[PDB]
């Protein structure tokens, strides 16, 4: 029973808090029906943002390959502190 | 009593300069590139897109691209979350070394908090 | 006093006439004093914001004669103190966090001063101290030491 109030009450808990932070960052799509050269400049806009999202990506990850490697360096710098003596 | 052992250290030391002055410049190589490794990488999964002519297409388009929009940021999601999990796995580690070594984990906490 | 010495080579034309303006914003009446109640209203009046058990330790470590003040004298001293990394990571190569004989026999080779199987067979002998076959970041930091 404690794998199933630990680790479901933890995930499920993330998928709120994880579709919540969406919402809103999320702007929903209303110019139906207007008028015509507006989605120019705008399509690249909405666009803009569209480039940043992903752009905050790659930074997002390739960040993490560094760590995922400062973090074996500190393991081992972990694994080569040890000496019961 | 090995005196001309002055050299062989000047060496070493004349050496081991040579080593960091190696490294070096492959640092800012790795990353000229680690940035062109970026927008080439970057060129496609939306690239230089255009303006087509008027009526019932533009107003779709876009749909994907709220549409895939949300696709996108989800993924920019599942990744601050692996991130700042795996951020936090590099803490735990950090208590580890501290206590039974004698290194101290000062140094992160001052710069890192403005920015971010 | 000796601490003043050094600390006063530290100190060149642009952060000198500088580090002068705003720490008097501590003293007040010639005949030298400077404060430090407001030794954290300008600290961050600088871009320091030290946390209050960062607060109370920063006025419980500094002044010890009674002048209750300090002036640019044991005071650009605690102003110093408040890349070896990467080269590791462009010598370790191959993420095994370790360097061995080898990639020092290469990069001690992918530089451009002459070296022998010779003269890097010796090197490994002085980084490694626990003896092994590597270098630990820990020996990764000493013996790079003392270079640029
Ligand atoms: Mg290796
Ligand atoms: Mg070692």
């Amino acid at each position: 029973l404690a794998k199933a109030d630990q680790k479901r009450g933890k995930k499920q808990t993330a998928r709120e808090t994880k579709k919540k932070v969406l919402a809103e960052r999320r702007k929903p799509l209303n110019i139906d029906h207007l008028n015509e050269d507006k989605l120019r400049d705008k399509a690249k806009e909405l666009w803009d943002w569209l480039y940043q999202l992903q752009t905050e990506k790659y930074d997002f990850a390739e960040q993490i390959k560094r760590k995922k490697y400062e973090i074996v360096t500190l393991r081992n710098r972990i694994d080569q502190a040890q000496k019961h003596s | 009593e090995e005196k001309k052992r002055r050299a062989a250290t000047a060496r070493r030391q004349h050496l081991k300069s040579a080593m960091l002055q190696l490294a070096v410049t492959e640092i800012e190589k790795e990353a000229a590139a680690k940035e062109v490794e970026k927008q080439n990488y970057l060129a496609e999964h939306s690239p230089p897109l255009s303006l087509p002519g008027s009526m019932q297409e533009l107003q779709e388009l876009s749909k994907k691209l709220h549409a895939k929009i949300d696709s996108v940021d989800e993924e920019r999601y599942d990744t601050e979350v692996k991130l700042q999990k795996t951020n936090k796995e590099l803490e735990d580690l950090s208590q580890k070394l501290f206590d039974l070594r004698g290194k101290f984990k000062r140094p992160p906490l001052r710069r890192v908090r403005m920015s971010a | 006093t000796d601490q003043q010495a050094e600390a006063r080579a530290f100190l060149s034309e642009e952060m000198i006439a500088e580090f002068k303006a705003a720490f008097d914003m501590f003293d007040a009446d010639g005949g030298g004093d400077i404060s430090t109640k407001e030794l954290g209203t300008v600290m961050r009046m600088l871009g320091q914001n030290p946390t209050k058990e960062e607060l109370d330790a920063i006025i419980e470590e500094v002044d010890e004669d009674g002048s209750g003040t300090i002036d640019f004298e044991e005071f650009l001293v605690m102003m110093v103190r408040q890349e070896l990394a990467n080269c590791f990571r462009i010598f370790d190569k191959n993420a095994d966090g370790f360097i061995d004989i080898e990639e020092l026999g290469e990069i001690l080779r992918a530089t451009g001063e002459h070296v022998t199987e010779e003269d890097i067979e010796d090197l490994m002998k002085d980084s490694d101290k626990n003896n092994d076959g590597r270098i630990d970041f820990d020996e990764f930091l000493k013996m790079m030491e003392g270079v640029q």
